[PDB]
RNA sequence: CAGGCCUUGACAUGCUAGGGAACCCGGGUGAAAGCCUGGGGUGCCCCGCGAGGGGAGCCCUAGCACAGGUGCUGCAUGGCCGUCGUCAGCUCGUGCCGUGAGGUGUUGGGUUAAGUCCCGCAACGAGCGCAACCCCCGCCGUUAGUUGCCAGCGGUUCGGCCGGGCACUCUAACGGGACUGCCCGCGAAAGCGGGAGGAAGGAGGGGACGACGUCUGGUCAGCAUGGCCCUUACGGCCUGGGCGACACACGUGCUACAAUGCCCACUACAAAGCGAUGCCACCCGGCAACGGGGAGCUAAUCGCAAAAAGGUGGGCCCAGUUCGGAUUGGGGUCUGCAACCCGACCCCAUGAAGCCGGAAUCGCUAGUAAUCGCGGAUCAGCCAUGCCGCGGUGAAUACG
């Protein structure tokens, strides 16, 4: 994974929206195309609409999913099996 | 091999006994170009074969080769679309080759853990007329004796 | 015969 | 998607990763030699033509 | 064998170094 | 007076090596003969066809030959004469001390 | 170190929470599919299991 | 679909490069692009003068550009007017010392790129392709050459079925290295598409 | 004071200096049996003198570089066999009949495009 | 593919028109693109003390002409490639035969790798092919002696290190060399067998080289190009997704199933290449990936670099193992704006199938196969076990 000598990477333009919410008394639906953003404790409690190539997928953020990335919870392929 | 028949490669005689037949036998031991390892296996067994059964190593080797040379074998011929088992006399070139080949293979079928011991015991058992390589020779000689009815198809 | 644009296939 | 893509390649990109080689002559994005700035096809055409200094068919 | 990164032969095979093939 | 010259065509390279070595053999003193350095070869292997046919190739090499000549005792008569010398375009020269 | 059954507990516990949150890895532990980004068009037989052959597409006589 | 290019086969032996200079891996591409960019402009303009070759030589911030040609007229111009008007535009892209020269072509009918261009031009005018070929070969042999062969390939006469037709005289040994064989290609555009003309002129063995 | 031969075989080049002595050989600044320790084929480089009985009459100062320890051996075998005929031209006969005077041109064949090696081909399968 | 945008357009020439811009830094919104915007302020030549007004690189916007399309047709094409096939062939000119298609030559005997030559003949010649000229390898010479070499003297921190030298090894240019030229025998000859000499012998080994043509073979997606189609869209920019999906089936491969093996430590011998936002010695932190220092080299100099198999010593003892290294948990490193999808690498743990493979099927005739490692192109990194090269060790077999 990313070198921790670098930062825990967030596109800033999303972290911007998160912090203004905490100040103003959230919630609000958050539409982002930044799957590459890392989930961060300031996101706990919200729901974020993560784009998967076709749709913005809501993702309620919980404590146990804090260390992961945003795209992990907006799956990108529909499959539902064969036969 | 349509045009001319091939020439038989002459081998550099070995740096111990000065014997081509020894060099040929080591080449049948060799796998993946490791002639060093190969020659090392063959000589270590010569030690073993002088310890056990105090005969001369080179003398045991050659006699084991003699006891494994087959004098007759079956081949295939035509006469129509038929596939006969024809008994043929084995050429000296081929007697040596089959004898050497069956020895390594019989040796490696043995149950002794390390390679030189398998070759030591097989060369010992062969020089006394036992061993898988001798059982393979007699087996070949039998199949040419049975199909002696079709011997009149030989060339 | 060969997908490419509209024709797709 | 060709001429707009052969032009976008010359442009300076928002990041130094999005820069990719591109045949100066025909525009191939693939099999592009840094040395000649050509692609494997144009390289062959100019070599047979003698318009590449010193280059020649190798044989050994 | 060559497929096991955790041995010298593996490090040689992938052309890498580590505790199991250092410099 | 350390003079190294390079080129793709060696016939033009060895020619200009013989010229300069004889420029100091006229005025000057000791020449260190035109010693050939190992040729550095950059090869190019290409799929001979414009499409699909991978098992048919064509090889091209680009040879950069290297020659070295050393003038022992300069004598600025030589350092002058060298300025006037017919150096073909296929050759590029470099001089150090 | 934690060993034997105690270790297998945390390995289980991590896989389970990967499935609970519903991340992309947890989806692949659900379906027993390769998790570290491998091909599934072929191979994957260690993770997917023995082959389950199916009838295929046919030609014309 | 098999034969190798006759020039590139003989480079360094019977044929020499059309760009003679050295460079290093730092600016080789930049200079070679300049040659091509320069040679692009020349073949575009000097076509009407029958451009048979462009030689390039280099030292540093200067360039040769020796243009061989059948008619030096359209090159030089009035007292050296076009030769200036182009040399001006020339270094306007080179930014260097561009010293254009003009060499005359001894026999134009002994030059392969010219024979191909005369046939390519003749068939754009809707001339009898089969005849234009035999004549061209006939001219090259009348010009003393030891052999000639000419290939036109495509929709001859505008037929729907494409075709290849050729003629030859004397001898043209493409497998022979010591045989000086000038090769040249010209492409003829028509109402119905592209034809392709290959000219082979066998000068002699050296 | 010396007798020299140049022995080459397969990218390996040998410089053999035969000086009269006890039969003591060194190769690249160390002893023969130190530089060929464990290579049964080693005893083959000193085979030419066996044909002229010069076994312990010559010491040898030998250097070799390039190739591999067995290709270096065959170079030595040619090198000393090249120095002996310089020392004694009469050594021509009995050496040439034993083939010690020649170098084999047998070198590695180049890999070719469309193969795995020089001749090993990629596996064929119609359909 | 989805969604947010652009409409003379990302790009070419040409025409006007308004602004009258040149260029470089900002701002708001937005995922970005985009849309909206603000500052630093035009050289030609000029009427110039005047206010300055125009003309023009080039820009911006408006409007045309046109651009753009990896949309279709490889059954309209060029070019290039595959293929039969490195197979010995395919032809032409005149003459002769035949009403004619066509035949003859090119068939026949002998010979050869070869329509390669010899002999014969209503044929006599000639062309494309074959061979040869070209390149690498094998021996020898010559010319060269640094960054390469060290034979012999002299020093020698003991390293070709300094003196000295180019002998040698080498490196790289030019030559020599093989011609069935000589002997024996067969033969009508060409040739064939054998022998001598020679580094090399019957084309020395490998390469480059591919006849008229065939497959209406491949490629309109490298490029070119006729024709057809799209024109606020089948064109253009962007963010994200997909190209990496997975009940399955096939090809080409890597690693293995072990003791001629696996592991650890020590110790040897290559070749070809590559290397100034490059290779990076050496030193320190770290198990390590790597990080930080930090020389040298535009490189026969300095670096990649350790070659590996091998040699020596030591361990494992026939086990699904000290065989095998898949899968998975956790912890890190590096590139990159960014490694969720979907990177490589390191460390701890995990330690699957697999006991040599059914019907069937592939490669290779010698420095080959097998095996062992090394480099390069592409390239930020890399899914390379692929490709093109390089050497190390080095077989078996051909009756037919
Ligand atoms: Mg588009
Ligand atoms: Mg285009
Ligand atoms: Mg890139
Ligand atoms: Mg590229
Ligand atoms: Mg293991
Ligand atoms: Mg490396
Ligand atoms: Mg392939
Ligand atoms: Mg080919
Ligand atoms: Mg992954
Ligand atoms: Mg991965
Ligand atoms: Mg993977
Ligand atoms: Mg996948
Ligand atoms: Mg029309
Ligand atoms: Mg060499
Ligand atoms: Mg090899
Ligand atoms: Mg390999
Ligand atoms: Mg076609
Ligand atoms: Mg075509
Ligand atoms: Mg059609
Ligand atoms: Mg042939
Ligand atoms: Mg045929
Ligand atoms: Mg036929
Ligand atoms: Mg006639
Ligand atoms: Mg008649
Ligand atoms: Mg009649
Ligand atoms: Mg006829
Ligand atoms: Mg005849
Ligand atoms: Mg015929
Ligand atoms: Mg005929
Ligand atoms: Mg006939
Ligand atoms: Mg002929
Ligand atoms: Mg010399
Ligand atoms: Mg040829
Ligand atoms: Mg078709
Ligand atoms: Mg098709
Ligand atoms: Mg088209
Ligand atoms: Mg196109
Ligand atoms: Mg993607
Ligand atoms: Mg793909
Ligand atoms: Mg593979
Ligand atoms: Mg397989
Ligand atoms: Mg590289
Ligand atoms: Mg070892
Ligand atoms: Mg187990
Ligand atoms: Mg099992
Ligand atoms: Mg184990
Ligand atoms: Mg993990
Ligand atoms: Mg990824
Ligand atoms: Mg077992
Ligand atoms: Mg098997
Ligand atoms: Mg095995
Ligand atoms: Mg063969
Ligand atoms: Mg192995
Ligand atoms: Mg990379
Ligand atoms: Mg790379
Ligand atoms: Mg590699
Ligand atoms: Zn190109």
């Amino acid at each position: 994974p990313r070198s921790l000598k670098k930062g825990v990477f967030v596109d800033d333009h999303l972290l911007e929206k998160v912090l203004e919410l905490n100040a103003k008394g959230e919630k609000r639906l958050i539409k982002t195309w930044s799957r590459r953003s890392t989930i961060v404790p300031e996101m706990v409690g919200h729901t974020i609409a993560v784009y998967n190539g076709k749709q913005h997928v809501p993702v309620y953020i919980t404590e146990n999913m804090v260390g992961h990335k945003l795209g992990e919870f907006a799956p990108t392929r529909t499959y539902r099996g064969h036969g | 091999a349509r045009r001319r028949r091939a020439e038989v490669r002459q081998l550099q005689p070995d740096l111990v006994y000065g014997d081509v037949l020894v060099t040929a036998f080591i080449n049948k031991i060799m796998r993946d170009g490791k002639k060093n390892l190969a020659a090392r296996i063959f000589y270590d067994a010569c030690k073993i074969i002088q310890e056990k059964t105090g005969q001369e190593p080179l003398k045991v080797f050659k006699q084991a080769v003699e006891n494994v040379k087959p004098r007759m074998e079956v081949r295939s011929r035509r006469v129509g679309g038929a596939n006969y088992q024809v008994p043929m006399e084995v050429s000296p070139r081929r007697q040596q080759s089959l004898a050497l080949r069956w020895l390594v293979q019989a040796a490696n079928q043995r149950p002794e853990r390390r390679a030189a011991v398998r070759i030591a015991h097989e060369l010992m058992d062969a020089a006394e007329g036992k061993g898988g390589a001798v059982k393979k020779k007699e087996d070949v000689e039998r199949m040419a004796e049975a199909n002696r009815a079709y011997a009149h198809y030989r060339w | 015969k060969t997908a490419g644009x509209p024709h797709k296939r | 998607a060709r001429k707009a893509l052969i032009e976008k390649a010359k442009r300076t990109p928002k990041f130094k990763v999005r820069a990719y080689t591109r045949c100066v002559r025909c525009g191939r994005a693939r099999s592009v030699y840094r040395f000649f700035g050509l692609c494997r096809i144009c390289l062959r055409e100019l070599a047979h033509k003698g318009q590449l200094p010193g280059v020649r068919k190798a044989s050994w | 064998g060559k497929g096991d990164r955790r041995t010298r032969r593996g490090k040689i095979w992938r052309g890498t170094y580590g505790k199991y093939r250092p410099r | 007076i350390r003079i190294k010259l390079r080129g793709f065509d060696h016939k033009t390279l060895d020619a200009s090596a013989q010229k300069i070595v004889e420029a100091a053999r006229r005025s000057g003193a000791q020449v260190s003969g035109p010693i050939p350095l190992p040729t550095r070869v950059r090869r190019f292997t290409v799929i001979r066809g414009p499409f699909k046919h991978k098992d048919s190739r064509e090889h091209f090499e680009l040879r950069t030959h290297n020659r070295l000549v050393d003038i022992i005792n300069p004598n600025r008569k030589t350092i002058e004469q060298l300025m006037t010398l017919d150096l073909p375009t296929g050759v590029e020269i470099e001089i150090k001390t | 170190w934690k060993l034997e059954g105690e270790l297998r507990a945390e390995v289980a516990a991590n896989i389970k929470r990967l499935m609970d949150i519903g991340c992309y890895r947890g989806l692949r532990h659900r379906r027993g599919l390769p998790v570290r980004g491998q091909r599934t068009r072929t191979n994957a037989r260690t993770r997917k299991g023995p082959r389950k052959t199916v009838a295929g597409k046919k030609k014309a006589p | 679909g098999n034969k190798i290019h006759p020039i590139g086969f003989r480079l360094g032996i019977t044929r020499d490069w059309e760009s003679r200079w050295y460079a290093g891996k730092k600016q080789y591409r930049h200079l070679l692009l300049e040659d091509q960019r320069i040679r692009g402009l020349l073949e575009k303009e000097l076509y009407s003068a029958g451009l048979a070759r462009v030689d390039i030589e280099r030292a540093a911030d200067n360039v040769a550009v020796t243009v061989h040609v059948a008619k030096p007229g359209v090159v030089i111009g009035r007292g050296g007017e076009r030769i200036r008007v182009l040399r001006e535009e020339l270094a306007k892209l080179t930014g260097k010392n561009v010293a254009l020269n003009v060499q005359e072509v001894q026999n134009p009918n002994l030059s392969a790129p010219l024979v191909a261009q005369r046939v390519a031009e003749q068939i754009e005018r809707r001339f009898a392709v089969r005849r234009a070929i035999k004549q061209a070969v006939q001219r090259v042999m009348e010009s003393g050459a030891k052999g000639a062969k000419v290939i036109v390939s495509g929709r001859i006469g505008g037929a729907e079925q494409a075709r290849t037709e050729w003629a030859a005289q004397g001898r043209v040994p493409l497998h022979t290295l010591r045989a000086n064989i000038d090769y040249g290609f010209a492409l003829a555009r028509t109402t119905y598409g592209v034809l392709g003309v290959k000219a082979y002129i066998f000068l002699g063995e050296v | 004071e010396q007798y020299y031969g140049t022995g080459r075989r397969k990218e390996a080049v040998a410089r053999v200096f035969l000086r009269p002595g006890n039969g003591k050989v060194t190769v690249n600044g160390q002893d023969f049996n130190e530089y060929f320790q464990g290579l049964v084929r080693a005893v083959a480089a000193l085979e030419p003198l066996r044909a002229v009985d010069a076994l312990g009459h010559f010491d040898a100062y030998i250097t070799v570089r390039g190739g591999g320890k067995s290709g270096q051996i065959d170079a030595i075998k040619l090198g000393i066999a090249r120095a002996l005929v310089q020392y004694n031209p009469d050594y021509r006969a009995k050496l040439k009949p034993l083939g010690f005077l020649t170098r084999d041109a047998r070198v590695v064949e180049r890999k070719k495009y469309g193969k795995h090696k020089a001749r090993r081909a990629p596996q064929y399968s119609k359909r």
